[PDB]
């Protein structure tokens, strides 16, 4: 996360941290329940193996509440590819199932058709991650979250490099240096609505971090929650 | 309609409905200590 703020204590308890071989960060996840968390498709090319990390907020202190969890089993996406970096969600099922805590909570699944008028259609959302807090720079050892604003979608093609789909959206800001960022794929974007977040996108990409002119490209989880209901029955 | 108010409703929507972990009292009632969607307090 390039700028925003830190994570304090249950701010963030949503937040998932994939972590590879090294015992290292590379992408984020939300927590949907005690088995299941949601990340990105393209997080699941980007570790030969990894595990799932919980209750985090600073990478180099052991802290109450952390708990590591193994993955049983991935459900990717079948039309994920990067070509379009389109459809780039998956849901993981645990081996064992998270205990709630402090700092350990799952984010609300909206229902489609409201979420639509409802939530895609309020000013912000918040984003979280441990990811880079500068283009070139080194990841963050503190969970962090930044408030990002929706962004018409038009406004968004127009800067865009790359086709944005259905399946996107896009969030952020035309110059302020604040965005998401490597390191941050993954992980939560909620949406506040009358003191309940929901989980309205995953972080996918973005060309560099807080570019002028670019935004932060999101998965939309309202057009997967038919497809996030089946995979968390399967 | 929800089209105004969300129908009163805390949560989705008349019918009101809640995420789990909710019940419905309009309102949207906790059922544990570790509701989705809710920051944790200590
Ligand atoms: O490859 C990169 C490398 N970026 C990723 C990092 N930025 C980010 O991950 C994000 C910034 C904002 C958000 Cl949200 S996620 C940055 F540090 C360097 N970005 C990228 C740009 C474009 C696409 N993309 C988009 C559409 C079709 C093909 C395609 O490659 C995917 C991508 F991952
Ligand atoms: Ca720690
Ligand atoms: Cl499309
Ligand atoms: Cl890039
Ligand atoms: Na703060
Ligand atoms: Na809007
Ligand atoms: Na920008």
């Amino acid at each position: 996360i390039v700028g925003g703020q830190e994570c304090k204590d249950g701010e963030c308890p949503w937040q998932a941290l994939l972590i590879n071989e090294e015992n290292e960060g590379f992408c984020g996840g939300t927590i949907l329940s005690e088995f299941y968390i949601l990340t990105a498709a393209h997080c699941l090319y980007q570790a030969k193996r990894f595990k799932v990390r919980v209750g985090d907020r600073n990478t180099e202190q052991e802290e109450g509440g952390e708990a590591v969890h193994e993955v049983e089993v991935v459900i990717k996406h079948n039309r994920f590819t990067k070509e379009t970096y389109d459809f780039d969600i998956a849901v993981l099922r645990l081996k064992t199932p998270i205990t709630f805590r402090m700092n350990v909570a799952p984010a609300c699944l909206p229902e489609r058709d409201w979420a639509e008028s409802t939530l895609m259609t309020q000013k912000t959302g918040i984003v979280s991650g441990f990811g880079r807090t500068h283009e070139k720079g080194e990841q963050s050892t503190r969970l962090k979250m930044l408030e990002v604003p929706y962004v018409d979608r038009n406004s968004c093609k127009l800067s865009s490099s790359f086709i944005i789909t259905q399946n996107m959206f896009c969030a952020g800001y035309d110059t302020k240096q604040e965005d998401a960022c490597q390191g941050d794929s993954g992980g939560p974007h909620v949406t506040r609505f009358k003191d309940t977040y929901f989980v309205t996108g995953i972080v996918s990409w973005g060309e560099g971090c807080a570019r002028k002119g670019k935004y932060g490209i999101y998965t939309k989880v309202t057009a997967f929650l038919k497809w996030i209901d089946r995979s968390m029955k399967t | 309609l929800c089209s105004l108010d969300n129908g009163d409703c805390d949560q989705f929507c008349v019918v009101c409905s809640c995420a789990r972990g909710y019940t419905l009292a309009k309102a949207c009632i906790p059922t544990g200590p570790y509701p989705c969607g809710k920051q944790t307090l200590e």
